[PDB]
């Protein structure tokens, strides 16, 4: 919450004064081609006037959309890596040089391009992709084209990325069996993966969605307490409002919304980060030790 | 537009007449089908025991009071008739009339329905809770009277609805 | 809702008269109620089924024979009739839900319907074909009474089965392939072996929980009397009979148990 | 123009609507009345005239369709829509009116073709219910006739 | 001209709140019967409920006749806005009481039988019928509002 | 123009679904609650909570009919042909979005009341299920304040 | 001039599909808890899953119809009728794919709940096959959202 | 000019009825694997097989969906009729046989888990039907590409 | 001028109702199959004949809705309503022919599945019954391609 | 004019409803034979005549949907409004004849499979009914095929 | 010149209808032939008696609607309105009849048929009331035959 300036649905002041100031407009409206313009940018959170402003719900969903990705590129990322430690302690045999290096590559790899394109657009400030000439970009699976391309070599970059994807299709079911038939199951694997990569992928869209819900509610709530507080000053109203205010922070705002957090954040936990690790099966062992007299 | 024209540029005199006739149409309608509900358990506790005729009576009794109103209504919306003259055929005056009649009679005709339909499932209860007990007859009597005024209250809707004729 | 009023109203009204009226004297109380329900001839179906249900059971006596001559006596129009030994049991096949199926389920005829024990694992299989037709004939709430009826029918089997009639070859698979939630769930009484453990698989159902309590009565007898003595004690529910749905059943039960009440007199 | 077309519907759903109610009524007096025949066949023509009484329902219809026909002609008149609507809106409710009035008496007569069999003292008891349903079609051709006399227009 | 949705509105708010009206006295008054038959003195108490439903009829024979006293054409200009706003006022109301009656229809049938069964519950199902009541007080205000925006 | 005959009908859309959905969970709740205290009178009073839950969606859908009402003014501002389709798409879907809570509620309610003396953990079994419900509601309530906001704007 | 009525009737239609689909999953699965958990306490948590779920494609949704309607901004830029055909469009299918994926994990959630009184090895099972049906309603968000995307792009 | 408003309703509709098909599938699936499962906890993981292959119809869907939506570039080619009716139909067309192929799947994995219960021997014979009914799915995919393919006027 | 709307909509028909016909057979075929799996699964192998029938039947509507599409080139000549109307028709036709032959060759798998469960003999009258549905999907095919070819005609 | 946009329709459709027909009868014909020859692997070669005697319809609604294909012909000579709709009467003539046909001969067929079965004796005697059926889909594609020759009548 | 479509539409109505009333009945009549079967098999020739009717209830339809094609001649007499109108619904009421007739037909064959074997001397009654049933059939084929002309030839 203190990374998104928003403290009780309401912003305060950040570390810096104003990270955005309205480009002159001393009295034009803000909607306007010089619109505001920035001095520096804030770095404990989010600017100010952008949370309050009628612009707040685009670039808020982009950055949570973006976040998002990120988040989720890293959590798979983490969750392919593990599988070589694992492998390792376990002693397992060639089979993770056979399966795992392909199976982290291929995936790492598809998105590698969607996020050093979100990176760079952040980074290099290449407002003709935004949110959705990205995905533009992205969307072209033929060659050529590549007039909105900001990577200087994004024209080669995505062909070899697209190879080195279609490459790793058989890496990851055929060395597997071959070695199980030189020292002589991977159906369950066969399909499964490449289908469970994209869902996986998908499925970390679930945070931003949860994030903007929580947000929306959060300012619903807090612009029905402004109203009750401005225009119904008077004590009685005021005081109904306030309690009004305080039970429904209590029921959604405090139930509802961090069992839905919750819930949402152990299904992503087990969806990818245990698909990679876990593998199931086993048993708690557990001797006689005065378990039930405990 | 055109479709829109032509729809606008219906004759208002025969929808009045449409709702006139179809508000005695529903009213006989609902009264038959309580007059029937009533009489089916009227019939099987005379069979069981003829001594509730004189209590029976008073639900038949009720579901005509709903043809009744609904004839009384009918003969009002007759007398709201008037002659439709060639030139005010389309004046907004005969529109709003028209509109008006066919509103009233619709209302009264759910409405008689539905206090019929009611009246008759009281009455079915009320028969069959009398053969069970006798003692039971005067509450179920005053729930049908109480019910029945659905009826009462869409005929008072309809005639204030009647006083907007302005039929040239 | 209006369908009572259109057709059935004057039926209903006779009906829910007649069971108000209720409360060899056994025997002429039988055929007052049977000439009662005979008289009153959708809710054909009903009746149909409703003589169907003690019909079973007076064709598996009729299937006798061995002193067959003798199922006359007992001619009651309620069950007994005469619409409703494999060459006769293809001839009785007719005019009755439960008997095509038992053509096929029976069809070892004496062999299957041993007067000891497997005429017995017959009359209930045909009691479960009938339950089958019955609940078939869904859209009322009588389905929820139907079911418990069965349910205790087939619990009562299965308790009796683990009691002694384990021995008999009533085994755990037997307490649902011949002993006619218990539609679903059933599972659980395969293994009651003891009044306990009988009351332990009532647990599974809090409503027929502490229905068996200590089952020194009921529980006590075999065949299907365990769980059908429950469906007796708790028939005051059926003494409900809300209006405008079908109560004919319900009245016929009424005035069977009232038969056997009077007969459960006797010499006081 | 078409208020003619809109008369001569009207008489003709008028008599249909009838007929229809008066069929139905009767075929259900019938069923009743060869149904209580086999139990007391002396009672068979105590209550069969109150199964046929669906020809007055029936004639009433004919009547009502003989009268809007009469009042479209023509040479009388060159009625206009306000004519035509009204004699269908007064031929439609007319057959309405016999229509439910033929459905309820039949099923009042097939509860007392069984009644009377079942207590020969509610013959009395039929008769007013079958009164008092007779009562909605006598008010049914009165709204009918009072309908039509205002469209001579 | 538009006038004739507005009329309409008023006819509509009746008929619809009636019938949802006659459906829920309907069930009401079946489960009172039952209950009549064998409990003698919780039947007279019991019908409340069905008094309760019908009070949806006068809710909704009020809301019909502020519709009317509106639609006075030679009193004020009706325009295509008011008669639009009057027929939205009385489709809410006629809709909604058809609802509310349904639901105090379903509730009250269940709960005669619950009390002729346990006297004790009689509060209970009191309390809830009287929530489910409040729909249609609440389409009552709704209708109102509405009808009041026919300024202009 | 023509506007205010669509926005009016959203508007009473709104109020009229979601009365609907409000009285098709009361019904449920109402006849789980009965069955319930047939037999165990103590636990009528825990039952009775989705009820009130179920109601709260009638309060929800008078608050958006009245915001919609309020949004519509001719004397303030010309209410063009967009302010009008806005504010009836937003009370269709406030509308639609209480009628299927409702109606999901009444289900959740009348079989958690008649499991609700089979054991005591129904108290929160149910009380759960019934807040995962009109959150629901909640959001449906928000998307339509959210609608009827953007709709005062029409250029 | 009429485009931005589509554009609000799909946004509109979208969030009412999606809550109709969420509260039809979350009644079957609470129908389902309720039958469960009155034998065993062990549905009044560990079975949850489905209950937040179910509302999981609600939220999706609100969060679809959210930003359709932020799409629309005649100040910004006169919308002519192809974006309000797009958003129409991403919102009908936003809509669909909700009230699928809500059925679907009604259904499944109502299975898993009536099985969960069974041995406790198919838990995984069922979490697996509630995740494979949730995955259209992450694929309908996908789709609606470059719809979304494509719908500002008009000449 | 309205080219769009069908081009886009086209592509909605593909999606909306792959994913309605794959629902309906999945239900019948979900609802067999997790009998089989409390009948038999052994094969529970490997009776997903249709569950798992139901959500290759909406990922098939989905891609016909994005293919669909990068068809329609107005500032490419200026949108006549002859290219929006086609995408739309080639849309219809794919929806239309990925709810066929949905049900199909249904149906046979909701026969094929009790088959598999009854005796695992059976699972080959359940692999190649429902091998078969996707070859449905597969032709419509590929003929809504086909279709798609034709936006050149 | 509008023939292609014709043509498309007749294409689409055709795949659809092809679709939906060996949809139907797979059906049927797998659910009369089901009980030959463990009734004596070595006959269960020679019973996929069906199914195989049912797919031949799909490849030819989807063959013949191929055609019809290729036949659309308007760059190269024209399309008149004439032509489109033709195409839309043969499309119907081949389409709804598919239909009925799948339903009825599903149909016929079914009762033969427990047929020859029943007794191995019948596996001859099972096929002589499969080839002579499949005799009409050949027919529908024929009669859908003279029609494509004659489409052309026009002028 | 527009003349195949019906003409070339109802050549479509007669083909259709004759497949149509020709499919619920060989369906219903196939089901009977299957469970005669369950019932004696010996009658199953035998009773395969009403089922040959169904096909009949196929091979009509080819020929009939042939002639009438070939019937339209604007090369050869313009076609009017009249030449196209008696086409499509005609066609729809055949059609619905040769669907009541296939559904009287499935009906027969059925029925006859287990008289067959049952009696030897009348098994060649039921041949009547099929015969019956058979005359009257000759009958109907007589009338077709008058009602088609008038294609040239035109002027 | 658009009545002659409406005229061949009648027409094809009439066949298609009936056709589908000697259909329906043709049903019933082998059902009722294949349960009289194995019980009498002697009475199978008897039995015939329904086929026969629902044939010639074909046979007319067929003949009906050869008739009203006959007067498809556009090369002389131009049919104005009443050759479309006319043919049409004659027919239309040819057809209805012929499907009405065919009902009838097929019911009481099918019942006839049943009762056979109860009471065998019975097929005269038997045959009596398919015939006064199948009369129907042919009074709307006079009634078509009536209207094929009489507001067909007189648009002059």
């Amino acid at each position: 919450g203190l990374i998104y300036n928003e403290f009780f649905s309401v912003p305060f002041e950040i570390f810096s004064h104003s990270a955005y100031a309205c480009r002159d407009l001393s009295c034009s409206e803000a909607t306007t081609v010089g619109l505001i313009k920035v001095r520096d940018t804030y770095p404990f959170g989010v600017d100010p006037v952008w949370h309050g402003s009628r612009s707040e719900l685009p670039f808020l969903n982009s950055l949570k959309m973006k976040m998002s990705i990120l988040l989720g590129v890293a959590q798979m990322n983490l969750g392919i890596i593990l599988s070589y430690f694992n492998a390792t302690f376990f002693r397992i045999g060639v089979n993770i040089w056979c399966q795992f290096i392909p199976q982290i590559i291929f995936l790492n790899s598809l998105f590698g391009y969607l996020s050093l394109l979100i990176i760079l657009k952040w980074i290099t400030g290449s407002q003709a992709d935004l949110y959705h000439v990205m995905i533009y970009m992205f969307l072209s699976p033929t060659d050529e084209l590549g007039d909105n391309q900001l990577f200087p070599g994004q024209k080669t970059a995505q062909l070899v990325l697209l190879l080195l994807a279609f490459v790793s299709v058989p890496w990851m079911l055929l060395p597997k069996p071959f070695i199980l038939k030189m020292q002589h199951h991977q159906m369950i694997h066969t399909i499964e993966f490449v289908l469970g990569a994209v869902s996986n992928t998908a499925s970390y869209l679930r945070l931003w969605a949860l994030s903007l819900a929580h947000s929306e509610l959060s300012s619903v709530f807090y612009e029905k307490v402004l109203l009750l507080a401005w225009g119904y000053n008077n004590i009685l109203i005021l005081i109904v409002g306030i309690i009004v205010f305080i039970f429904a922070t209590v029921g959604v705002l405090l139930v509802m919304e961090t069992l839905s957090a919750f819930l949402h954040a152990l299904r992503l936990h087990w969806v990818e980060f245990q698909n990679k690790f876990y593998e199931g099966d086993g048993y708690k062992f557990s001797p006689f030790s005065f378990a039930l007299l405990d | 537009s055109s479709w829109s024209r032509a729809l606008v540029k219906i004759s208002p005199y025969t929808f009045s007449a449409i709702g006139i006739a179809v508000a005695i149409g529903v009213s006989v309608l609902g009264a038959a089908w309580g007059i029937y509900i009533t009489g089916s358990s009227l019939i099987g506790a005379a069979i069981k025991a003829p001594r509730i005729t004189s209590k029976n009576l008073i639900s038949v009794i009720f579901c005509e009071a709903v043809a009744i109103y609904g004839v009384i209504v009918a003969i009002i919306l007759q007398t709201k008739l008037e002659s439709v003259p060639a030139s005010q055929i389309y004046a907004p005056e005969s529109l709003r009339a028209g509109y008006a009649i066919f509103a009233s009679g619709i209302i009264v005709g759910f409405a008689n329905l539905v206090c019929g339909l009611c009246v008759g499932i009281i009455g079915s209860s009320c028969a069959l809770s009398d053969a069970q007990n006798s003692s039971l007859f005067v509450k179920i009597l005053v729930i049908e009277i109480f019910g029945s005024a659905l009826g009462l209250f869409g005929v008072i809707v309809g005639i204030i609805m009647s006083a907007q004729a302005s039929w040239p | 809702a209006m369908t009572f009023n259109i057709h059935g109203g004057y039926l209903e009204a006779i009906v829910r008269g007649y069971r108000a009226g209720l409360l060899t004297i056994v025997e002429k109380c039988t055929l007052k109620l049977v000439d009662e329900y005979k008289h009153m001839l959708p809710l054909s179906t009903f009746l149909e089924y409703i003589t169907y249900g003690h019909m079973i059971d007076n064709v598996v006596l009729i299937v006798t024979g061995r002193d067959v001559q003798e199922l006359l006596e007992k001619c009651h129009p309620l069950g007994m009739f005469d619409s409703i030994m494999r060459e006769l049991y293809r001839l009785v096949l007719v005019d009755t839900p439960l008997a095509p199926y038992f053509s096929e389920c029976i069809t070892s005829e004496d062999l299957d319907d041993m007067n000891i024990e497997i005429m017995r694992n017959t009359l209930y299989k045909a009691y479960l074909e009938d339950f089958y037709k019955f609940c078939q004939k869904l859209g009322g709430a009588t389905a929820e009474i139907m079911s418990d009826l069965l349910a205790f029918e087939a619990d009562r089997r299965a308790v009796n089965i683990t009691i002694n009639s384990i021995g008999t070859e009533l085994t755990r698979d037997d307490r649902r392939k011949l002993y006619s939630l218990y539609p679903y769930g059933h599972e659980e009484l395969a293994v009651c072996e003891d009044i306990d453990q009988v009351r332990g698989v009532m647990e599974k159902y809090p409503p027929y929980q502490s229905i068996f309590s200590k089952l020194s009565y009921g529980e006590s007898q075999m065949l299907d009397k365990a769980f059908y003595e429950e469906e007796v004690k708790r028939l005051c529910l059926a003494f409900e009979q809300q209006f405008h749905y079908g109560v004919f059943f319900a009245y016929m039960r009424l005035r069977e148990q009232e038969i056997r009440n009077l007969m459960w007199i006797s010499e006081c | 123009e078409t208020a003619p077309f809109f008369g001569f519907l009207g008489a003709a759903a008028a008599l249909v609507f009838s007929c229809m109610g008066a069929a139905y009524g009767t075929a259900k007096s019938g069923v009743g009345v060869a149904s209580m025949g086999v139990m007391r066949p002396e009672l068979v023509m105590k209550s069969i005239v109150p199964v046929v009484m669906a020809g007055v329902l029936g004639i009433y219809g004919l009547i009502i369709a003989v009268i809007i026909s009469t009042g479209i002609n023509p040479k009388a008149k060159s009625y206009y829509l306000f004519d035509g609507y009204a004699h269908l809106s007064s031929g439609l409710a007319c057959g309405l009116a016999g229509l439910s009035a033929g459905m309820a008496i039949g099923i009042v007569g097939d509860a007392g073709v069984r009644a009377n069999a079942q207590q020969p003292k509610l013959f009395v008891g039929m008769i007013l219910i079958l009164i008092f349903a007779e009562a909605l079609a006598l008010y049914g051709l009165i709204v009918g006739i009072i309908l039509s006399s205002r469209a001579g227009q």
